[PDB]
């Protein structure tokens, strides 16, 4: 318990001093049970009996289950130190560790207990026990040691725990120590006798500095229960998934659903969250019973289909290539694999997108080797190589054009439909013998109402009227006029800066009806050449579908 | 030596920024870096009561590593340090010189203890794969490269050894920024080289060690171009109009009104329309009107630069450095001869916009970027090699200026 580590040194947050929270009292059958479990503690140096001269005092409660346990509420203190450089918000993955023949769990008891305080900072720890009702003068006690539930304490364990480690590690260098919380895990390579001889040989080491460690007949055992993960010997699998059945659906229900789900998905490949979230959309209230779409319904129902079958991961071998294959799973939905030999998966994920109101698959696949990309370095620092739905021609033609710039990586064609195309690809160069359509639409802002009209150059006219639109919406709905009324080859002049962008972006799927509409058109379509013009400029063709439709 | 006391502007808390994660050979060439800074006291390691972070990364400027730090924003915090307290004033002449040399003189700061109160604010991580350890924490103990305070402090000692050579050759212009020399010259280019070259060895022999040409003379705004064609359909003349129309808002004194006039009419697109002559004469006079420059467009320092970049493939991209929008200061294209890819030029366009933009002004510009965020912040490393960083954002908006712009 005690113990010879040097203290990191602590100040309180600048301008402010320590903590003055007055005691309630106790049942007196718990101001017993506090009274034991200080002599004991202060019999192992834990803490230390003060005078009066100490003002400071932080509020100490007592509580049962078989034994009792001592609890103080630090968080005064706690508002008022310093920071700390925060512990690893991170856990390893289990896609990333390394194989290893022999891998030993070992559990430190009172860590934080057997780790020392620094010095001047013990007076801000300083708590009472009450006597009963007031009948005398309380009991004054401060920690000596790093106390639980204290700002710093995770930290300087943690730093305390690296430099112990330092020397037993110099000496072996060919064995593996993962540290989380107050565990160790190390792994070798060494015959099952040996290994299990370094082992007790650094549970001696640790001992001299304090830290009590596990006997062999009480160290865990595999498969091992470890932040919602199963580890065994030679794969890895999540911990089991219940999704609940009910009738009515919380905004509380579905978080903890898409939660759930998105676990299951690093390992079990086709998880779908996307409509299951477009519900969350409404994050107003919690309580807030959302009812359940159609697609919502099909979602989850496909999901409790895979969940059914079992799947495990694998872990990883440095020497062995990198890995990652990716399938289009829906509309703008998108699953992947990570392997090193085939079947024999790391891992898997998803990739849906809230992009923009439209994209196209191109764009999206792009997106996912980029989510992958980010991932692998974390895991494993370094990139795969990857395989992919789609052709060079298709993706050089794609990125050649985009307005924005894209690194695409090492990747090879893999012939397994559905494949990424391009659906429609618009003219460069306007059309001859094709009509000219000069489109134009217009809304009223304050009564919604408005028309879509066109005029070409053969002479046709027409105008379409619109209930409860918008300027914009306008502008596209005569976009569609032209592409329904035209034959399999058009030119289409626009006023619309909005419009044409749209356009010009080549979308394959959008959020909007009349998007998905025009799309339709557009692959039907032989040609279509779109052009802008600068409104009310008098060009030629916009002057008249303008003062068509404008009055 | 004695340290000189530094203090963030008050009422702020030092960095606590983020560390990317890195490619494994990243990691491992900064620990070796680190390992070898420490054995010379450069760095130290520090405990878990320093809560500051500031992220550093692995680049190559040659076949060896170097390590860059992304001081910006510890920068920002101390700017009443380095920008009023001790700023290092920036010359006009340095643009209109003939030859510009850079000189990498970063390495001399390193000999220069740090205020002992300041180094905390210094604080930077190595990180560990996969989280298997919590990274490896360092503190600064000499200036360190890429804070704006290490030039500043450093200011006196380089003015002297300096001092010599001013006085040999006083027509030659000599401007600091941040880890670099700007070193101007009107001399016949193999002159101007060997002027560097005994700049180098004088501070090389007062033991300031040290390891780029640019011609500020041929830099300006460059005027708008319209297309001279042979047979101009209806097509070509409503881009012609509306390519005019923009750059009215540029240039008051342009009229399209003679050039509308050959469309009126609803016409097929592709119709050959031959150009009448007051027509042709109002393009013409609208090419003159082109070439002059525009008039009001002044520099104020008190308001940021910002620079714009758009893609116009087979390698080329164009930019526009701005402070009030259709006031360009600069206006500029960039080229890439074959073995390239996208993000490669995009990087290499931003470093020469922004040097560029140290000698005209002596700032950096604040660029909107056409990429994809995570995209940039994977890949911008693998061709950085400059040792400064300006801020950037991603612009999702490709407006048809694109055309406009080529
Ligand atoms: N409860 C817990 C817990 C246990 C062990 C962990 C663990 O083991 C290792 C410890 C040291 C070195 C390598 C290690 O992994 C080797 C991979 C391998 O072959 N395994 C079989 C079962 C465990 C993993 C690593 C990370 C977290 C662990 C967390």
């Amino acid at each position: 318990p005690i113990s010879p580590i040097e203290t990191v040194p602590v100040k309180l947050k600048p301008g402010m001093d320590g903590p003055k929270v007055k005691q309630w009292p106790l049942t007196e059958e718990k101001i017993k049970a506090l009274v034991e479990i200080c002599t004991e503690m202060e019999k192992e140096g834990k803490i230390s009996k003060i005078g009066p001269e100490n003002p400071y005092n932080t509020p100490v409660f007592a509580i049962k289950k078989t034994k009792w346990r001592k609890l103080v509420d630090f968080r005064e203190l706690n508002k008022r130190t310093q920071d700390f450089w925060e512990v690893q918000l991170g856990i390893p993955h289990p896609a990333g560790l390394k194989k290893k023949k022999s891998v030993t769990v070992l559990d430190v008891g009172d860590a934080y207990f057997s780790v020392p305080l620094d010095e001047d900072f013990r007076k801000y720890t300083a708590f009472t026990i009450p006597s009963i009702n007031n009948e005398t003068p309380g009991i004054r006690y401060q920690y000596n040691v790093l106390p639980q539930g204290w700002k710093g304490s995770p930290a300087i364990f943690q730093s305390s725990m690296t430099k112990i480690l330092e020397p037993f590690a110099a000496q072996n260098p060919d064995i593996v120590i993962y540290q989380y919380m107050d565990d160790l895990y190390v792994g070798s390579d060494l015959e099952i006798g040996q290994h299990r001889t370094k082992i007790e040989e650094l549970r001696q080491h640790l001992l001299r500095w304090g830290l009590t460690t596990p006997d062999k007949k009480h160290q865990k055992e595999p498969p091992f229960l470890w932040m919602g993960y199963e580890l065994h010997p030679d794969k890895w699998t999540v911990q089991p998934i219940v999704l609940p059945e009910k009738d009515s659906w919380t905004v509380n229900d579905i978080q903890k659903l898409v939660g759930k789900l998105n676990w299951a998905s690093q390992i079990y490949p086709g998880i779908k969250v996307r409509q299951l979230s477009k519900l969350l959309r409404g994050t107003k209230a919690l309580t807030e019973v959302i009812p359940l779409t159609e697609e919502a319904e099909l979602e989850l129902a496909e999901n409790r289909e895979i969940l059914k079958e079992p799947v495990h991961g694998v872990y990883y071998d440095p020497s062995k290539d990198l890995i990652a294959e990716i399938q289009k799973q829906g509309q703008g939905q998108w699953t992947y694999q990570i392997y090193q030999e085939p079947f024999k998966n790391l891992k898997t994920g998803k990739y849906a997108r809230m992009r923009g109101a439209h994209t196209n698959d191109v764009k999206q696949l792009t997106e996912a080797v980029q989510k992958i990309t980010t991932e692998s370095i974390v895991i494993w620092g370094k990139t795969p190589k990857f395989k992919l739905p789609i052709q060079k021609e298709t993706w050089e033609t794609w990125w050649t054009e985009y307005w924005q710039a894209t690194w695409i990586p090492e990747w090879e064609f893999v012939n397994t439909p559905p494949l990424v195309k391009l659906w429609y690809q618009l003219e460069k160069e306007p059309i001859v013998g094709a009509e000219t359509f000069y489109v134009d639409g217009a809304a009223n802002r304050e009564t919604k109402l408005g028309k879509a009209g066109y005029v070409t150059n053969k002479g046709r006219q027409k105008v379409v009227p619109l209930t409860n639109t918008t300027n914009q919406k306008t502008e596209l709905q005569a976009i569609y006029l032209a592409l329904q009324d035209s034959g399999l080859e058009v030119n289409i002049v626009t006023d619309s800066q909005y419009a044409l962008g749209i356009i010009q972006a080549q979308p394959d799927k959008s959020e909007s009806e009349l998007v998905n509409q025009i799309i339709e058109q557009l692959i039907k379509k032989e040609k279509v050449y779109l052009a802008w013009v600068p409104a009310h400029k008098g060009i030629g063709g916009n002057e008249q579908v303008d003062k068509l439709v404008s009055a | 030596i004695e340290t000189v006391p530094v203090k963030l502007k008050p009422g702020m808390d030092g960095p606590k920024v983020k560390q990317w994660p890195l490619t494994e050979e990243k990691i491992k060439a900064l620990v070796e870096i680190c390992t070898e800074m420490e054995k010379e006291g450069k760095i130290s390691k520090i405990g878990p009561e320093n809560p500051y972070n500031t992220p550093v990364f692995a680049i190559k400027k040659s076949t060896k590593w170097r390590k860059l730090v992304d001081f910006r924003e510890l920068n920002k915090r101390t700017q009443d340090f380095w920008e009023v307290q001790l700023g290092i004033p920036h010359p006009a002449g340095l643009k209109k010189k003939k030859s510009v040399t850079v000189l990498d003189v970063g390495d001399a700061y390193f000999s220069v203890p740090l205020d002992e109160d300041f180094r905390k604010y210094t604080a930077f991580t190595i990180p560990s794969i996969n989280n298997e350890t919590p990274g490896i924490r360092y503190q600064y103990n000499v200036l360190p490269q890429g804070w704006k305070g290490s030039p500043a402090i450093f200011q006196s000692s380089m003015t002297k050894i300096l001092e010599p050579f001013k006085k040999q050759n006083p027509d030659i212009v000599i401007y600091q920024y941040m880890d670099d020399l700007y070193v101007g010259s009107d001399l016949e280019i193999g002159q101007h080289r060997t002027k560097i070259e005994e700049l180098r060895q004088h501070l090389l022999r007062w033991g300031l060690t040290t390891p780029y040409e640019l011609h500020p003379d041929k830099w300006t705004v460059q005027p708008i171009v319209l297309p001279e064609k042979d047979s101009w359909t209806v097509n070509d003349i409503q881009k012609l109009v509306g390519k005019l129309n923009w750059a009215s808002q540029i240039y008051p004194g342009i009229k399209v009104r003679q050039l509308s006039k050959l469309l009126r009419g609803t016409k097929a697109l592709t119709e050959v329309i031959p150009l009448t002559e007051e027509a042709e004469l109002e393009l013409a006079e609208n090419r003159e009107i082109l070439k002059e420059p525009v008039h009001g467009v002044y520099y104020d320092p008190s308001k940021d630069l910002i620079a714009e970049i758009q893609k116009q493939g087979q390698g080329q991209w164009t930019y526009q450095i701005y402070q009030e929008p259709f006031k360009n200061l600069k206006t500029g294209k960039y080229a890439r001869m074959r073995h390239t890819n996208d993000v490669k030029q995009l990087t290499e366009a931003v470093q020469k916009i922004t040097t560029e933009s140290i000698v005209i002004w002596g700032k950096t510009p604040k660029f909107k970027l056409p990429i994809q965020k995570e995209t940039w912040e994977t890949w911008w490393t693998e061709y950085w090699q400059a040792t400064w960083i300006p801020e950037w954002e991603f612009v999702n908006t490709p407006p048809l200026v694109k055309l406009w712009y080529q």
